[PDB]
């Protein structure tokens, strides 16, 4: 079956139905400091490419609706570095698209609406907000260095095949 | 497809595989085929002595004794030369191909060796054609066994040469087919002016065939090719050997497909008659 | 349509005077239901059996019951082409008897073809729609072995042709 | 008997001829017990 | 061994079976023959039929007497014209028309060349002021002629 | 002497033809028939005696190209007996009054179909004897030459797959259990499939008229098995020089040549087998599930043994690690069993474990014909034919039988 | 000549309740329907369901509501109406072959079931230990009993069966019947006694169709052989037959005392006078044509009619009767109406 | 519900089903299934009988048991009366451990052990008959004379239904339909149900099979195909008068009946001959006692009447099958309950259990 | 008995 994550720990912060896992990251905020080498990225990008195929996917704890979140948002990445050109404007790109207000679950057009669960505080409202932005920008900042092929500094082809993919026939943003 | 063809397929497809793998520059694969053609006719393609390098088609007849009574080893080594050996056991007629050392142009040979059935049969007609074109008369007829309940007969005239086959249907389907289209044989003479001259006759022998055992029995005809030195002169006489060998067996290939075109009719008309059934349903249709 | 038209017209009368059938159950086996006139037990169920001939080898045999209708039809054969293609005509359809429902696996003897009606093929369909299937079976028979003859005659002048043309 | 221990007779006599007939990418073994 | 106790069948031998209501009577012999002739003789065909349609032979269990009695009727059916069948058809009464109904379809039995095509003519006039019962009535008879 | 038997096997790809006592068939061809277009029938002369089968019946000028057998069951009867004709009279050259022949059937056949193709043998081509065997008994035959003598049985599993669907059939004692015979949709179509979509969205320059068979040779060449999916995409990326690889074709219309890169489909490929959701959005189990599934519905006494023996026939299952994928996930589908009736029951459920082995020999391509080849070179073949003197007195109801 | 396609299949009996508002009908198998009239359409209500066999014979009571039924198990259940639901009951038969018609008493305290083991089953009701008692009638009866029918004193029944005779049985049963009194058919009336014969002999068919009158000194039958009969016993007990020239027909019932509608194979309703005198004259098809590849028959039935019955009070005054046939139909024709459209149809 | 104010329960111990009814009832109280299902040991697949031989008693306790639970019954155990039954050829130790389980373990008191034989004739109303009963395994032909049965009369016949399954398995292989004998029980025992009949004259059954196609039909197996049965409707159930179809050595039926019904005393031939009385659930095809009255009928002209055709027409035969089968040997328990009940010394009561020990049942039989 |  499909793969799932390994860094649950008894003592984890969660956040609704999410786990609020550390991330190593510059950009400020909530998310806490990481000591080790693998986190949830990390683990998402290396999962990623035998993930999309998948068209049914099973829950079995609270790091899976994370990883469910950073394999859909590594798509919405590709689709937008299909069209690079150069490395800084995909890097220009990718800080362009981080900050972009997208769809929070409870909100409508959030696809896997039934399964995740909506919060309740508007501090909580906050907070997943600022956890949604860092762990998008990080995964672009991330992905933007192994998408360029170093040589000619264009996008691979071998990253670039998988654009009309979706992962479980869902899509974070509308078609 | 109309017309029988004359060469195997079998020998052809498998010669050229090895003579294509040969010139390619791989070593080579062992084979060993047995299998057979028309008329109980047996060929066998193998190594001899386990040695991968040498091909060698071997061929059995029931009744190369009357073909080598009428000289067709002397044909088969005009034709052949070199690659004719001594035959194995249990075979009559054998021919040695050594991919280490073969020609630059690998299309004459595969052909060749594809008409050995034409190339055994062929003596006994080119014999009796110089016959006929050399003028001497008063020579015996052939006889020739080649199944084991049909004979031929070939006669040689003054200024014309009689081919007789005595074909046996099994079924009595097959006399009344075969009757009504050796009827079409018989007087298909106004169409074409140059023409070989074909008559039949049914249960009988012919009066010129007498004092033989010839078989009187119900399901047994005889067809008679009458030939003229239009047809057995020399720049001819290949085509015409070619067509005489098929003949039989071209004629009863075209019996069995009348059947299987009147299967298909009646299966047409069936299924009308259930769409007939299917309209007397009160309102279950 | 010399003899055609009236023969058939016979045949068709005769059939609608037949076709009249009832349920009934049997009255020496407790609780059977079998066709009355295939089984033969009662002398007081079966009807005088009745022939229309054309001619000396064209008739048509009609027996009935009070549950069940056995016809009998045999096909005008002139020559011996004409009685192997009717033969392989008839073996073909009995062969797939049990998709016709009203047919026989083997002809009565002395005749070529054979129907059994019961009741129940007349409470599942309407009784002049039968009758008008066996007049259009009856008319078809003979167009479709002519037909058969002819296109075998011309495959043989085609196949005589081309050997006597490649020489 | 029957047909069974005359075709269990033929491929006894071909399979030795079959097993002498036939007389590095991949090798990695070590992955594939649990 | 035992196994021929089922070679013999005892449902004819019971009691309670369907014996026929057969009343014994004869006298039947045909109509008669010579009248007929002498009506043929004279030039005539109408009186010949009324006089062939009287006197079944429904009641005698002989062949030779129901061969004869369909001898001479059909034989007085092939000698007529193609343009009179109506005019003998309705001339007759009911009785005559299923029992003319009953000779026609025995005369179908023995068929000799165009005079079976003949007995096809009578039959759709026969059908004309006659009826499908007609036909009934032949098909469910007790008594055969 | 005596002539040896045809052995003809018919299959929705591909028609496998030779005579008897052969280990490799004669002749392999596309099992279609290419008819003149009808463009409107009435046949005036030879007109249906104007077709091609085999190789050559493909892409021709105004032919169109028919396949008459869809999922193991003749569709047309009509294009079937016309198939034989040259089968017989062009191919083997055979004359058919002289030799018995060897017929194959689908494991799931009516004995309808079995009688309609008797019709055409005997009274159609007037052939001495037939026999119409069972697929699953003739595989099972041929995978004696692999093992030795002391386990030579005829009970086992046998899993057969290829264009079409992939049956799993049980048989015991020489008899299939035709109640548990489990089918799966997906065979060796819909590889050829999966792999031409993934051709299209990644490699530019391939034509569009021959984007399919190019999807075909790379399949047959290059294709394997990967025993784990998230390892082998790592391979790839971080050494692309060892498992990269080129495959070059020629173009039809310009006799030009393109060159293409054959990456993540190697092992992308065989996966549907085992994940058939990548592909089919309805079919969902494995196949280590329905082989298990399979031996559950057969009786107890019997289940152990089909353990044992289970035996793979077929042209799709000649990639290079199906045996030992097989073996492995079935094992783990047992034991997920086993530990979890002794946990519930608090360790009383303790039995002996299986052994599970799935057996791989030589002939697996042509195991069918292999099988039936052997049967037929035997003295004891021709007292089990239904020969043509049954056939005029009895009828046609001998031909639904099959003795073993 | 409102039809009502209930079905797409055959019906082999139906019955009507006293307010004309209910139906019981079997649609071809083991099971009984029974419909009801709202608005104007019909609903399906409540279904019976105890044969293992196939019904065969269905008959309801104008009083009481009770509902028997008899079919080819051998068997026979009275089904009693009870706060919604109908509730069977057995009735031992003591037959071996089969049942195939069934009819109530007049005065509903008998019923006469007939069938395949050449006898006659008149049932009644024992309360002393709550069952129904059978008695038999046997001789003279050589085949099997097809169509039974009571006279209107309790007393006498009619039959028709397969030997080719009609006749008449006198049914008594001294612990549930008073004494009768002197009928023209006879005097000397006990249990099982023949009274008359009538037949055809030398050529014949089987009975179909009896029917008395509602006077009771006229009985009519129909036979195979396309021939409606008429015995009178006042007329020193004459017979009077008619041969028609129309397939045979399988129904008849006097619709007055001196009329007479039949229905069979023809799928047409046909109308006979019987005068004073005695003579039976065909007078007119019912269903006439109206003045307006597919066959489609002139004809508001499309298969045999195999049942007629009144509808409008009983055999004293008819202005409307109903037939049931194998297409599946129940068409319902009016009297004044049919004697405008057609002229010279003149009804007695 | 006699004066001592006993409660009267009859239970029918069946293979399949236990019945718990009262006297004068026509349907019993309980119809509870007789199936015991483990959670891999709840009551209401363990089967504590089979064939009408006990093989294991402590789930007689626990099933009876559960009829003396609230559930059923509650009676009580100390003081009621009961009604048992038990199947010819049984032994006489199984009885003696019955009767040591009901008067030890619960110590009734009345207690009657009787053969269901003498139950449905009584259910019939008929003191003296034959009576030939056929369930799964074993078939019985027993004579009941006045009240009793008897024990030299009465005789065996090893054919019934699961050999006439087998037999159907074996036909529809043959016809070309692949069965499993053991994964495929079921579903041709439904066949058997549902399809098959026993033919009259089988020369014109096999003409009727062989020349028209009117005995066809169709069913449907649960996966979804579709089966067409030809002859072997009336194949099947002919095993039962030719064995050596099924390769069983021995006689038919009929010629078993006659040869019971012969060797016997020769007042008693008449009303035996008059009064056969049909039970159990393979009697149930349709057609089946004509075919017997025409196998007595020919057996006695062959054998006794030698060739007299005349004195087969003086011969009187009645197969007496009942048009209601139904649990008949309930109907004869309340019958036979119903005039008994103030007559307290037939049944066998405990204080006679232990001042007389095992021999009660001696004085029983 | 019935002499009326
Ligand atoms: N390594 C391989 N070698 C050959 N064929 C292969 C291989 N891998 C996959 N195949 C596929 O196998 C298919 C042919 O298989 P096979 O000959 O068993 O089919 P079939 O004729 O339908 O079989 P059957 O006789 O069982 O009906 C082709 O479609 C081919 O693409
Ligand atoms: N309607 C039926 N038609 C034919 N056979 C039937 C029918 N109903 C049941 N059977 C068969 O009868 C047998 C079971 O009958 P029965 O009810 O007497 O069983 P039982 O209780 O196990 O038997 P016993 O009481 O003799 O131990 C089975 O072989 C079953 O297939
Ligand atoms: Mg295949
Ligand atoms: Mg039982």
């Amino acid at each position: 079956p499909a793969y799932h994550s390994s860094l649950m720990d008894p003592d984890t912060k969660l956040i609704g139905n999410m786990a609020l896992l550390p991330i190593r990251s510059q950009f400020k905020g909530p998310a806490p400091r990481e000591t080790k080498d693998t986190d949830i990225v990390d683990e998402a990008i290396y999962y990623f490419k035998a993930n999309v195929f998948f068209k049914n996917y099973e829950i079995k704890n609270e790091a899976d609706r994370t990883l469910i979140y950073i394999t859909l948002y590594i798509s919405e990445c590709l689709k937008k570095l299909q069209k690079c050109n150069s490395k800084s404007q995909g890097e220009k790109e990718m800080y362009t698209l981080g900050i972009t207000n997208f769809p929070i679950p409870g909100e409508p057009g959030f696809p896997l609406n039934a399964i995740y669960a909506k919060p309740a505080n508007k501090q909580e409202d906050e907070v997943m907000r600022a956890y949604l932005q860092q762990l998008r920008q990080e995964t672009g900042l991330r992905l933007c260095e192994k998408v360029f092929d170093p040589q000619n500094d264009k996008p691979s082809k071998w990253w670039t095949c998988f654009v009309k993919r979706q992962f479980m026939n869902k899509s974070l943003s509308g078609p | 497809m109309i017309l029988l063809e004359v060469n195997n397929r079998i020998i052809e497809e498998t010669l050229a595989l090895k003579f294509e793998n040969a010139a390619a520059g791989n070593k080579p694969e062992a084979v060993e085929v047995t299998f057979a053609d028309f008329d109980g006719v047996l060929y066998h393609i193998s190594n001899p002595n386990g040695d991968k390098t040498k091909v060698m088609v071997s061929i059995s007849l029931k009744f190369y004794k009357e073909l080598q009574a009428h000289g067709a080893d002397e044909l088969l080594k005009r034709v052949y030369g070199s690659y004719l050996v001594n035959p194995e056991s249990g075979y009559n007629v054998s021919l040695l191909y050594d991919l280490e050392n073969l020609p630059a142009s690998k299309d004459s040979i595969v052909h060749q060796a594809g008409m050995l059935k034409r190339n055994c049969f062929a003596s006994v007609f080119e014999k009796y054609f110089q016959f006929q074109e050399e003028g001497k008369e008063g020579e015996n007829r052939a006889v020739i066994h080649y199944r084991d309940d049909e004979t031929m007969y070939v006669e040689s005239k003054k200024d014309r040469v009689t081919v007789v086959f005595s074909t046996v249907f099994k079924d009595d389907d097959d006399v009344v087919i075969g009757k009504v289209f050796m009827q079409e044989f018989k007087e298909g003479r106004r169409a074409s002016h140059t023409a070989p001259q074909v008559l039949f006759s049914h249960r009988e022998p012919p009066l010129e065939l007498k004092d033989t055992d010839a078989a009187v029995g119900d399901n047994i005809g005889y067809i008679t090719f009458v030939l003229f030195p239009r047809h057995t002169n020399a720049s001819a006489r290949d085509n015409t050997i070619n067509l005489i060998h098929t003949f039989r067996d071209y004629l009863h290939y075209h019996i069995k497909c009348s059947k299987a075109y009147i299967h298909t009719r009646m299966r047409a008309k069936t299924s009308d008659f259930l769409k007939v059934l299917n309209r007397a349903r009160p309102d279950a249709e | 349509t010399a003899t055609l038209r009236p023969y058939l017209s016979a045949v068709r009368a005769t059939l609608q005077a037949a076709l009249c059938l009832e349920n009934f159950s049997s009255q020496v086996v407790e609780r059977h239901n079998k066709p009355e006139v295939e089984v033969r037990s009662s002398k007081e169920l079966l009807l005088q059996p009745v022939t229309i001939s054309r001619n000396e080898k064209e008739k048509v045999l009609i027996e009935g019951s009070i549950n069940s209708v056995r016809v009998s039809i045999a096909v005008k054969q002139a020559d011996e082409i004409e009685k192997i293609l009717c033969h392989k005509f008839m073996r073909f359809m009995m062969m797939r008897a049990e998709n016709f429902f009203i047919l026989r696996r083997k002809p009565v003897e002395g005749y070529d073809i054979s129907f059994l009606i019961t009741n129940f093929h007349t409470e599942q369909m309407y009784k002049h729609k039968l009758v008008d299937f066996v007049i259009h079976f009856m008319e078809e028979i003979d167009k479709e072995i002519s037909e058969m003859k002819l296109s075998v005659n011309a495959r043989a002048r085609i196949v005589a042709e081309e050997f006597l043309k490649n020489f | 008997s029957g047909i069974v221990g005359a075709l269990m007779e033929v491929m006894q006599k071909r399979s030795k001829a079959i097993h002498s007939s036939d007389e590095e990418d991949f090798e990695d073994d070590d992955e594939w017990e649990d | 061994s035992s196994a021929r106790f089922r070679k013999v069948d005892v449902g004819e031998y019971d009691e309670n079976k369907f014996v026929d209501e057969e009343d014994g009577g004869d006298g039947q012999a045909g109509p008669d023959e010579g009248e007929v002739d002498s009506c043929l003789r004279q030039g005539n065909m109408t009186a010949a039929l009324q006089a062939a349609l009287k006197n079944p032979p429904i009641n005698t269990k002989s062949q030779a007497v129901k061969d004869r009695a369909g001898s001479i009727v059909l034989k007085v059916l092939i000698s007529f014209k193609a343009n009179d069948i109506e005019k003998a058809v309705q001339s007759l009464d009911k009785n005559g028309v299923d029992l003319l109904m009953k000779y026609i379809y025995k005369g179908f039995e023995s068929p000799s060349d165009n005079s079976s095509a003949v007995l096809l003519q009578w039959h759709e006039k026969a059908l004309a002021a006659g009826g499908v019962g007609s036909i009934v009535r032949v098909l469910t008879a007790r008594k055969t002629v | 002497g005596r002539l040896p038997a045809c052995v003809v096997d018919c299959g929705t790809g591909y028609t496998k033809l030779g005579y008897a006592g052969n280990t490799e068939p004669q002749f392999i061809i596309p099992s279609c028939i290419a008819i003149k277009e009808s463009a409107k029938r009435v046949m005036k002369g030879v007109d249906d005696l104007d077709f091609f089968i085999g190789d050559e019946a493909i892409e021709k000028p105004t032919y169109a190209t028919k396949w008459p057998i869809r999922h193991g069951i003749v569709e047309d009867w009509d294009l079937m007996e016309r198939f034989m004709e040259q089968v017989i009279f062009k191919y083997l050259r055979a004359e058919p009054e002289d030799h018995y022949f060897l017929l194959t059937e689908p494991p799931l056949n009516t004995p309808e179909n079995r009688e309609y193709t008797a019709e055409i043998m005997f009274e159609s081509f007037n052939v001495p004897g037939l026999y119409i065997a069972v697929q699953a008994v003739l595989a099972l035959a041929a995978s004696w030459t692999s093992r030795q003598v002391g386990e030579r049985t005829l009970t086992g599993t046998v899993i057969d797959s290829g264009d079409g669907v992939t049956h799993v059939i049980p048989v015991a004692e020489g008899y299939v259990i035709g109640s548990c015979i489990k089918h799966i949709p997906i065979a060796g179509r819909d590889i050829t499939y999966f792999i031409q979509q993934l051709l299209r969205d990644r490699e530019v320059g391939i034509p569009p008229e021959q984007s399919l068979e190019t999807a075909k040779a790379v399949k047959e060449r290059y294709s394997y098995v990967c025993p784990d999916l998230v390892k082998e995409f790592n391979k790839y990326d971080t050494d692309g020089s060892k498992w990269i690889k080129q495959y070059t074709g020629i173009n039809a219309i310009s006799k030009k040549e393109f060159s293409i890169d054959v990456g993540y489909e190697r092992f992308l490929g065989p996966e549907i087998f085992f994940h058939p959701e990548f592909a089919n959005p309805d079919f969902t189990q494995p196949i280590s599930e329905v082989v298990d599934e399979v031996i559950q519905n057969c009786p107890i006494d019997v289940r152990r043994p089909l353990y044992k023996n289970i035996v793979l026939s077929g042209g799709s299952t000649m990639f290079r690690d199906f045996g030992r994928r097989l073996q492995r996930d079935l094992k783990r589908t047992v034991d997920a069993r086993l530990k979890l009736s002794e946990e519930l029951s608090g360790g009383r459920l303790k039995p002996k474990p299986i052994d599970v082995q799935v057996i791989t020999h030589h002939m697996q391509r042509y195991a069918v014909w292999f099988g039936g080849s052997m049967l037929a070179s035997t003295p004891e073949f021709y007292q089990v034919c239904h020969t043509k003197k049954d056939y005029e007195e009895i009828g046609p109801s001998i031909c639904r039988h099959n003795p073993v | 000549m409102s039809l009502h396609q209930f079905l797409l299949e055959p019906i082999t009996c139906h019955a009507w309740n006293r307010d004309r508002t209910q139906i019981a009908l079997s649609p071809n198998n083991h099971e009984v329907h029974i419909y009801k009239k709202n608005g104007g359409q019909w609903v399906k209500a409540h279904e019976l369901k105890e044969h293992n066999g196939h019904i065969t014979g269905i008959d309801w009571a104008p009083k009481s509501d009770r509902i028997v039924t008899c079919g080819a198990d051998r068997n026979a259940y009275v089904w009693s109406q009870k706060d919604g639901v109908w509730k069977p009951t057995l009735v031992i038969l003591r037959i071996n072959r089969a049942a195939t018609f069934v009819k109530w008493s007049p005065l509903e305290n008998k019923f006469a079931v007939g069938s395949g083991a050449r006898l006659i089953s008149v049932c009644y009701f024992e309360s002393e230990n709550d069952w129904w008692v059978s008695k038999h009638i046997k001789k003279p009866i050589r085949s099997t009993v097809l169509s039974l029918d009571w006279h209107p004193n309790n007393v006498l029944l009619a039959a028709g069966s397969c030997d080719f005779k009609c006749r008449v049985f006198s049914a008594y049963i001294k612990e549930v019947d008073e004494k009768p009194a002197s009928t023209p058919w006879g005097s000397k009336m006990p249990f099982g006694q023949l009274m008359s014969e009538f037949g055809g002999s030398g050529t014949g068919g089987w009975v179909h169709g009896v029917s008395f009158s509602a006077s009771g000194s006229r009985l009519a039958w129909v036979s195979h052989d396309s021939t409606v009969s008429v015995a009178d016993a006042s007329k020193s007990v004459q017979v009077s037959t008619l041969k028609t020239e129309f397939l045979p027909l399988l129904s008849v019932s006097f619709v007055s005392e001196n009329s007479v509608v039949a229905a069979g194979h023809d799928c047409c309703p046909m109308l006979f006078n019987y005068d004073d005198r005695g003579c039976l004259t065909f007078v007119s098809k019912l269903d006439i044509p109206k003045q307006s590849r597919n066959t489609a028959l002139e004809t508001l039935h499309q298969n045999s009619i195999t049942q007629v019955s009144i509808y409008e009070v009983d055999k004293q005054d008819c202005r409307k009767f109903c037939t049931t046939g194998i297409d599946g139909a129940m068409t319902i024709w009016d009297f004044k109406t049919l004697e405008s459209s057609i002229q010279g149809l003149r009804i007695m | 519900m006699d004066s001592q104010g006993r409660k009267v329960v009859v239970c029918d111990n069946g293979t399949g089903f236990v019945k718990c009814g009262y006297a004068g009832s026509n349907f019993p109280e309980h119809i509870f299934p007789a199936l015991v299902g483990r959670p891999i040991l709840m009551v209401g697949v363990n089967y504590p009988m089979e064939n009408g031989i006990v093989r294991n008693w402590d789930d007689m306790k626990h099933l009876w048991d559960y009829t003396f639970g609230p559930e059923k019954l509650n009676i009580d155990t100390r003081n009621c009366k009961i009604l048992l039954t038990e199947p010819p050829m049984n032994p006489t130790k199984n009885r003696e451990k019955i009767v040591e389980v009901m008067f030890e373990t619960y110590q009734f008191s009345g207690v009657y052990v009787a053969i269901q034989a003498v139950l449905t004739l009584y259910a019939q109303g008929l003191l003296t008959g034959v009576v030939v009963d056929s369930g799964d395994g074993v078939t019985h032909i027993c004579p009941v004379y006045e009240g009793f049965s008897l024990p030299h009369l009465t005789r065996r016949l090893d054919i019934a239904g699961r050999d006439i399954t087998r037999y159907l398995i074996k036909l529809l292989l043959l016809r070309g339909y692949a069965f499993n004998h053991s994964a495929d029980f079921e579903t041709v025992r439904m066949i058997k149900e549902k399809l098959c009949y026993v033919g009259y004259n089988i020369e014109q059954e096999q003409k009727l099979a062989l020349e028209t196609t009117v005995l066809v039909e169709s069913y449907t197996l649960p996966d979804g195909r579709i089966i067409k049965v030809g002859g072997e409707r009336f194949e099947a159930p002919e095993a039962l008068f030719q064995p050596h179809l099924i390769n069983v050595e021995g006689v038919g039926v009929a010629e078993l009946l006659f040869n019971t019904i012969q060797a016997a005393d020769i007042d008693t031939r008449s009303e035996f001959y008059k009064h056969i009385v049909l039970s159990g659930g393979s009697t149930m095809y349709p057609g089946l006692p004509s075919r017997l009255e025409r196998e007595l009928k020919q057996l006695y002209l062959e054998r006794v009447l030698k060739g007299d055709v005349e004195k087969l027409s003086k011969f009187k035969i009645r197969i007496e099958d009942p048009p209601r089968r139904k649990h008949m040997v309930f109907l004869g328990g309340a019958v036979l309950a119903d005039i008994m009940k103030d007559k307290d010394n037939f049944w066998m009561t405990r204080q006679e259990y232990q001042e007389k020990g095992v021999r009660v049942l001696e004085k029983l039989g």
